[PDB]
RNA sequence: UUUUUU
């Protein structure tokens, strides 16, 4: 917005697309949004689409096309879907070179061997940028009946260090063991 | 010349066929133009999977006329005419969303058949989706999204 | 709409919950641990069981989040937990074939 | 309301229009068919080689005037080019589904090596109108024989 | 392809019986958007869509009979009324209290309609005349004449210049206001008209007759630009949207359509009414719609530019 | 400005380009961008036919272009875009053409010229060679060789010559390869050669298929060049490789027009069946000439084929498709465009009369009968005459529809009916009934001869003389098979007569062995009116009764229903309003008549009812005042209602409402009966009522000086009659008893006096003897009070 | 027996 060129965020889900125009309308500006019925502002700078709609107005020239700088791919790892993982690279495959290139991941372990593809499909460079140790750890426990009046007894079986711990998953084999469809 | 020769109210039944994502049979009440118009349109998918596997194409008939699972005809017959959503519930066991899912998928499909008949030439099958779509989506199953409002 | 202000309290959710929007909340809680997908009556692969694990810890709202899984069946034969709940998410393939 | 009886009376007696013998129908009119398919040969306009581009300044640049330069991106067309010096585009059009229009380079693929140097302004070729006329269409096995014309 | 229509706001129970016209208009230079509706009653309500719902605002009334025809002025705060009860009593929009009364039989008054500069509200006679008022001023300057019958539809240009109107038995007669000369009658229908419209600009003028079909004229010669009949039984008033491009309809078959003028062809269907839709407008930068009906409803739709 | 231009949106650069204008007015590129606009404007509403705002766009542009051209004259585009603006208004149908150009552009700047199209064509042509002067380029050599070619056809098009236009075609070929020998490597000059090489002038076809050929090697994408093969063979009888051509063609353009129509005059010539829809999908995409034409043919075709009406293709494409509305807008279009081909007119013609357009239709037919004066075939000039003659009578007019039948050898069976019919409708019966039997002479298909028969009966019944219709229509039974219409029109001619002997008898003859009459509506009314004959005035509404359950449907049934409610038998107020009720709400457009006799019944029932709102007598009269304000009944209704609601208002007893309108009603009713054609007794009645109600309410309401003057005026318009002096009686003798006095016997006796002159009215007897109580003469009131009595008992 | 898009 601030080069006064336009930019494309697509996502593969239908119902995931919806709340993504709600809350870029909501924090800035124009947010048009395109999906198999609803053609909400066609005339935005931030056009909102499933990836099928793009690889449909790229096998046409569609005049959008001339006025991008960033295409936002969202959910690329649902390049292995067996009946969709096609879109993903025709799309990938057909844009042209003035058009910058975004992609949203899942921490997937072959990501060099992914944008070295990427890389010398178009002749740029990119870069892959890596993260862990998300905000806010989480505790796996594991909740067995027991007592079912109030007591209610958790047994931990991982704990916010990685660390698997095998006394927790024997304790509550065990409270199993002395207790031992809908009614339950 | 099998879609042309029917009523708007019946090719819309009789497209339901490839969208539905149902389990799957036939049925015992209904009309003949549509008992018969299945079977055309059965013929059709046969004849396209015997010049596909006759090729060196692996996909068997039986595989490629598997796709096509009616099921949904009755349903979308009676819902193009006027009758409300709560009959629709009543008469068939298909879950309530399965079903607007499907008539959403089918609203979207008879207008990309108005937009390929007038390029083929064909002004009786563009007046006929042209009306079959405007009669399909009146109410609950086309409520705009809270989110998009 | 109603759970991103925190005025309904138990959602009873599925998959479609766990790809399809965002909405994060306090606790998750499982139910089993094999799920059906074509004919196969598989068992969580690592890749699904980290989205809807990891949508579990709300931001600074709480020190952590707890996911809770619920066997009640059967022993939860800890030897597959080994590998459902640590492991390699999936590597990245490609589904490239022809249409007309 | 008027009584029934007079009611009666304008609706039969008052004139002999209302009778078959005087409607639309009950002529049985013909018309006459004539074809004109010569109306339907098209002759399509060359487009105007030239601009009134600016000029500038070399320092501080103004715009001294206005000079005609020759333009050099004609005769390129939205269904027949694929680069981005092509026409926009009919008009305001469907965004996607449309066959009869070309794709943008994609983007690994440049594929542009030609010189062709003649670049003659009086390049009259000195073409032969009426010696050896060529009367095969580009796909058919044969053209048709029309008499020469002396 | 099209885009999203749909409903803003209901209100369930506007006046006691059918609501017979209204008008929607900007008149302030600020954001006031007055909404004003006549019924089978001597209620003229004034509303106002304030920022999601309409609120009531006046309940002013003085007339005696059901009011027929309403108008509202762009310029000033002023508003208009005609009724079966012979009176063409003009209010006032910012006290609620009435201005004026003038009498007209159904001989001299059926429908309404102010000037561009708000300054003449023209209405339509039974013998066949134009009369045009004078607000502000007194009564009854000039009359129009064309030699025909009850006339039922009047519609100035909005640069001025053409004032056309439509009459029962189908006859449509286009003046121009510089100097009050007949320009052209066309033959048009077969049925009354009781609709007309301009556009802006005014080079494409729409009637909307009792048989179904929706004339476009060109104004300036004598085309028609073709016939669009998408409805199931009379058309009761067409409203053109601020930029060019389309046109609303409301017809006696409970249903609002939208068409655009480019291709002539219905875009979007409105079927939320459940009686005869007798009147639908548009509002400012055309991007809402307001639909009074039979039912005792009025109806605020959502019509993205 | 520039930018939105280039991407259509044409207007908004207008607006831009103005404003830059407004400031700065020499300024070159913001004139020539105000040409261009209205230029690609005029182009696009060509592609329309609408031809008149074209040439308005056009003498704009060089308007603008000529502005332009005064400051620098230098640069070759802008004397170029002048030779395009002008060269564009080719067939545009001369005497659309007048162009106002002024000043550089013809030589000497001398104040304005009006250019018609052959001068306009020629300044393009030297606009395009003074601009090629100073900038030599092929594109600009092709165009001038497209001009040259133009104005050469415009010539032979209006058959001013032949052969003396030889070296303007010359020069064009000569500019034309030129251009193409230039730059021999583009598909457009090779095509453009290739047009002009096979005019009708030239005659050149060898080398218009190797230019062709040429072109479609140049660039393989190229609908235009296969099209023109395909017009090539397909005028040189050889369809099918024609039929090749138009299909490659199709094939790179699914949507050029010229290659459709094409396909659409193959499928016509074979004879196919889908050439119905091939034209119809050619209006659909746009609009061309050939294509308009072809589609007209078709519907009038079709409908004149009467065997079609189950079909489907009668029925779901003619009625559903809306064929003959958009068959009427293409001629329209068509006949605008082309405008000296009488066929045309009278296929418009046909389909105005269709839609019941009659004054269009009578337009159409007058146009095609100017064109037809000579012509080597006279039979369809003769048809002209009488189908616009015909139409003619239909609308007024009748002596020039005796005129036009004049102009004609009076010999064919239509021509001596339409001449009757005229002649019947001015006047001249004994000249109507001798060409009707002229008429009966020379007759086949004997159904004509019952309906000749008919119509005789009419014609001489309007004179007098019922014993000889009566006699002709008898003769009329004593053919094979009667027709329905001689049963019905011997019905109402034994109704005209008060004697039910023979109406009996034809009605139980038309009952016996007619069952294919579909009205149902008609012999319900007949069989009524006989029973009302006899004064039975009980037995008819029983009869509609029967008729209405026999037919639970059929709107028009209950409506009747609820009219002979009010009209006989008006103790069932009740049930007629119900049955209003039913008969508005079985359909729309029966509301008028429904919610009119509806209203009546509610008057006469009184306030039978819970005092509920939304549905007394007032609002459903004015809701029908609201759907049709034309007749005057609803006006008097609506009086009637005002005065009922004062009354019951004052028995509840809480305020009169709705006070002074009685005289704008009356002016309405009077202004309404005017325009009513005949039912004058009804009229009458009606009018007469409407003045006694109204001076009634103007006493009630208080303004009895009102009443006076509207008294008084009526008897000075007529000599008195005993009504209307009545009134003015009681509104004289209003103030006086309102305020206690003795009356003396002079006026009393002169108003008993008064009240005999009219009698056989109940009211005004009871009127005298409440009088007679005021002052108190008891025993006198009895006599008047029974004197009422016994004549409302008779 | 989960999930989905032109």
């Amino acid at each position: 917005q601030k080069h006064m060129t336009r930019t494309i965020y697509t996502s593969p889900i239908k119902a995931l697309s919806n709340q993504k125009f709600r809350d870029f309308r909501n924090t800035f500006g124009d947010v048009g949004l395109l999906t198999g019925d609803v053609q909400l502002h066609p005339e935005a700078s931030c056009l909102i689409m499933t990836t099928e709609i793009l690889r449909s107005m790229l096998y046409s020239g569609s005049d959008v096309i001339r006025d991008l700088e960033w295409v936002i791919f969202d959910e690329v790892h649902y390049i292995n879907d067996v009946e969709r993982g096609v879109v993903w690279e025709e799309v990938l495959i057909m844009l042209p070179d003035h058009v910058s290139i975004i992609l949203l991941s899942a921490t997937v372990p072959n990501a060099l061997e992914f944008a070295d593809w990427i890389g010398r499909l178009k002749r740029r460079q990119i870069y892959v940028i890596s993260t862990v140790t998300r905000p806010v750890p989480l505790e796996h426990y594991l909740f067995t009946g027991n007592s079912s009046k109030t007591q209610g007894e958790l047994f931990l079986l991982l704990d916010s260090r990685g660390a698997f711990h095998t006394k927790g998953y024997y304790a509550a084999v065990e409270a199993k063991k002395e207790r031992m469809g809908p009614a339950q | 010349n099998a879609l042309s020769t029917l009523r708007p109210e019946e090719i819309a039944a009789l497209l339901s066929g490839l969208v539905c994502q149902s389990p799957g049979d036939a049925g015992d009440q209904l009309p003949n133009t549509l008992k018969q118009g299945i079977e055309r349109v059965r013929a059709v998918a046969k004849r396209i999977g015997e010049v596909q596997v006759a090729c060196g194409l692996n996909q068997t008939v039986e595989e490629f006329v598997g796709e096509l699972n009616f099921g949904l005809v009755e349903v979308v017959y009676e819902w193009a005419r006027g009758m409300p959503f709560s009959e629709l519930a009543g008469l068939s066991g298909t879950p309530e969303g399965l079903v607007v899912r499907c008539i959403q998928r089918l609203a979207e499909m008879c207008r990309s058949l108005r937009g390929a008949a007038r390029l083929v030439g064909e002004p009786v099958l563009g007046a006929k989706m042209e009306t079959a779509a405007t009669l399909l989506r009146r109410d609950i199953v086309f409520a705009a999204s809270l989110y998009t409002q | 709409m109603l759970f991103s202000r925190g005025l309904v309290k138990v959602l009873f959710a599925t998959e479609t919950f766990a790809m399809g929007v965002n909405m994060p909340a306090r606790t998750v809680v499982f139910d089993s641990m094999r799920k059906h997908d074509g004919s196969t009556f598989r068992d969580l692969l690592p890749g699904e069981y980290v989205q809807m694990a990891g949508r579990a810890g709300r931001r600074g709202l709480d020190p952590t989040g707890t996911v809770i899984l619920l066997c009640k069946g059967r022993v939860p034969e800890m030897a597959d937990l080994h590998r459902m709940m640590m492991g390699k998410p999936s590597q990245l393939q490609s589904q490239f074939r022809l249409t007309y | 309301a008027p009584d029934l009886q007079q009611e009666a009376e304008q609706l039969f007696l008052s004139s002999p229009a209302w009778l078959p013998l005087h409607g639309v129908e009950h002529s049985a009119r013909k018309w006459q068919r004539k074809t004109d398919p010569w109306s339907l040969l098209a002759v399509l306009g060359a487009p105007v080689p030239s601009d009134l581009q600016a000029q500038r300044h070399p320092t501080t640049g103004q715009i001294l005037g206005y000079k005609e330069v020759l333009l050099e991106n004609t005769n390129l067309s939205a269904t027949t080019s694929l680069s981005l010096r092509r026409p926009p585009g009919p008009a305001s059009q469907s965004l996607w589904g449309n066959p009869t229009q070309y794709p943008f380079w994609p983007g690994g693929m440049d594929e542009p090596t030609i010189t062709d140097l003649n670049t003659r302004e009086e390049a009259e070729e000195e073409i032969d109108f009426e010696k050896d006329l060529l009367t095969i269409p580009p796909g058919f096995k044969k053209g048709m024989d029309f008499a020469p014309k002396d | 392809m099209t885009n999203q229509y749909g409903i803003l706001f209901k209100q369930e129970q506007a006046h006691d019986d059918a609501i017979w016209s209204v008008a929607w208009g900007t008149n302030k230079k600020e954001n006031s958007e007055t909404v004003v509706t006549g019924s089978l009653d001597d209620l003229v309500k004034v509303w106002k869509w304030r920022d999601e719902r309409l609120d009531l605002q006046w309940s002013l009334e003085g007339h005696q009979l059901g009011v027929v025809s309403v108008d509202i002025s762009h310029t000033l705060p002023i508003a208009a009324s005609s009724s079966l009860d012979a009176h063409i009593r003009l209010w006032d929009l910012e006290n609620g209290k009435q201005i004026k009364s003038i009498d007209a039989g159904p001989v001299d008054a059926w429908t309404l309609a102010f000037s561009p500069d708000s300054q003449y509200l023209a209405t339509g006679t039974h013998v066949g005349k134009v009369n045009i008022f004078g607000v502000e001023s007194g009564k009854k300057e000039y009359s129009l004449d064309t030699r025909g019958k009850f006339i039922l539809s009047i519609a100035y240009s909005p640069d001025g210049k053409y004032l056309a109107s439509g009459a029962i038995d189908g006859i449509i007669n286009i003046f121009d206001i510089a100097t009050g000369k007949l320009l052209h009658t066309l033959e048009g229908h077969a049925m009354p008209i009781r609709s007309l419209t301009f556009s802006p600009d005014s080079q494409l003028l729409v009637t909307a007759s009792d048989d179904g079909y929706i004339k476009i004229y060109d104004v300036q010669h004598a085309n028609l630009a073709g016939t669009l009949s998408g409805h199931a039984s009379w058309v009761l008033n067409v409203a053109f949207c601020p930029d060019d491009t389309h046109f609303v309809s409301s017809s006696s078959d409970k249903s609002v359509k939208v068409w655009d003028v480019g291709t002539r062809t219905c875009v979007h269907t409105f079927f939320d009414h459940q009686d005869q839709v007798w009147g639908v407008k548009y509002n400012g930068n055309g991007s809402k719609i307001v639909s009074v009906g039979d039912d005792q409803e009025i109806h605020i739709y959502d019509c993205p530019i | 400005a520039a930018i939105q231009q280039i991407l259509g949106k044409y207007k908004e650069a207008v607006a831009q380009y103005q404003m830059i204008i407004k400031k700065k007015e020499d300024y070159v590129p913001a004139l020539k961008g105000l040409g261009e606009c209205h230029l690609m404007m005029a182009k696009a509403a060509l592609v329309d036919y609408l031809d008149g705002k074209a040439v308005d766009y056009i003498e704009k542009a060089l308007e603008y272009f000529t502005c332009a051209l005064q400051h620098r004259a230098d640069v070759s585009c802008l004397w170029k875009l002048a030779g395009d603006a002008c060269t564009c208004l080719y067939a545009v149908a001369p005497s659309k053409v007048n162009v106002h150009v002024l000043g550089v552009l013809l030589g000497q700047k001398e104040g304005k010229q009006v250019l018609k199209k052959n001068e306009l064509l020629h300044l393009g042509g030297r606009c395009y060679g003074r601009a090629l002067k100073l900038m030599s380029t092929s594109n600009t050599w092709c165009d001038l060789g497209i001009n040259y070619y133009r104005q050469a056809q415009h010539l032979a098009e209006t058959g001013s010559n032949m052969n003396d236009l030889k070296e303007l075609l010359e020069k064009s070929l000569h500019c034309l390869k030129k251009a193409v020998r230039l730059d021999s490597n583009n598909h457009l000059y090779w095509n453009a050669l290739g047009v002009v090489a096979c005019y009708s002038g030239i005659g050149n076809y060898a080398l218009a298929q190797h230019c062709f050929i040429k072109s479609i090697q140049s660039e393989q994408i190229n609908a235009v060049a296969w099209t023109n093969l395909g017009v090539l063979y397909l005028t040189n009888e050889n369809i099918e490789q024609a039929h090749e051509a138009f299909k490659m063609a199709q094939s790179l353009d699914p949507s050029y027009l010229m290659c459709w129509i094409g396909q659409a005059l193959i499928a016509e010539a074979v004879g196919s069946y889908d050439t119905m829809d091939l034209f119809r999908h050619t209006t659909e995409l746009n609009m061309h000439t050939e294509g308009a034409l072809g589609y007209a043919y078709w519907v009038c075709t079709t409908l004149q084929d009467k065997s079609n009406r189950e079909t489907e293709l009668y029925q779901y494409n003619i009625l559903q498709m809306n064929a003959i509305p958009a068959a009427q807008v293409i001629l329209n279009k068509y006949v605008e465009r082309i405008q000296n081909y009488a066929p045309a007119f009278t296929m418009l013609g046909y389909l105005n009369e269709h839609l019941q357009l009659k004054k269009e239709a009578a337009n159409a037919y007058q146009r095609a009968i100017l064109l037809l004066q000579t012509a080597e075939d006279q039979d369809t000039y003769n048809v002209a005459i009488r189908n616009y003659g015909r139409l003619l009578c239909s609308t007024g007019e009748y002596d020039k529809a005796i005129q036009a039948f004049k102009s004609t050898p009076l010999e064919v069976l239509e021509d001596i009916i339409g001449f009757a019919l005229a002649l019947f409708m001015k006047g001249l019966y004994k000249e109507s009934s001798k060409a009707y039997e002229r008429a009966l002479s020379i007759v086949e298909s004997e159904q004509d001869k019952a309906h000749i028969l008919t119509a005789l009966a009419i014609t001489e019944y309007k004179q007098g003389k019922t014993d000889v219709a009566k006699t002709l229509l008898f003769k009329c039974s004593i053919l094979k098979e009667p027709t329905t219409e001689s049963l019905q029109a011997l019905c109402a001619l034994g109704l005209a007569m008060q004697d039910a002997t023979l109406s009996k008898a034809a009605l139980n003859e038309l009952l016996k062995h007619i069952k294919h009459k579909d009205s149902n509506y008609q012999r319900c009314l007949l069989t009524s009116a006989i029973y009302a004959l006899q004064g039975r005035s009980v037995a008819v509404q029983k009869q509609i009764s029967k008729a209405v359950h026999s037919n639970p449907g059929d709107p028009a049934l209950w409506s009747l229903l609820s009219r002979v409610v009010a009209q006989y038998a008006q103790r069932n107020a009740k049930g007629g309003v119900v049955a209003g009720n039913v008969a508005h709400i079985l359909d729309s457009n029966h509301g008028k008549k429904a919610l009119l006799y509806t209203a009546v019944n509610q008057l006469a029932m009184g306030s039978s009812s819970a005092e509920d709102e939304k549905n007394t007598a007032l609002k459903t009269i004015q809701k029908a005042a609201l759907l049709s304000p034309g007749d005057p009944a609803i006006w008097a209704g609506l009086m009637a209602a005002c005065h009922a609601d004062d009354k019951l208002a004052l028995v509840n007893n809480t305020q009169p409402k709705r006070i002074d309108l009685y005289l704008a009603l009356l002016s309405a009713v009077s202004a309404s009966i005017k325009d009513e054609k005949f039912f004058e007794n009804y009229n009458q009645s009606l009018e007469k009522w409407s003045l006694s109600q109204a001076v009634t309410g103007l006493i009630d309401t208080g303004r009895i000086s009102e009443a006076e003057t509207l008294c008084t005026k009526n008897l000075k318009s007529n000599p008195d009659q005993p009504a209307v002096i009545l009134l003015l009686r009681q509104v004289q003798c209003k103030p006086l008893l309102e305020s206690q006095k003795p009356l003396p016997d002079a006026v009393l006796e002169e108003l008993q006096k008064t009240v005999m002159s009219n009698s056989t009215s109940v009211p005004a007897w009871q009127w005298l003897a409440h009088v007679y109580q005021s002052q108190g003469m008891m025993r006198a009131a009895e006599m008047c009070y029974r004197k009422s009595l016994q004549l409302a008992s008779q």
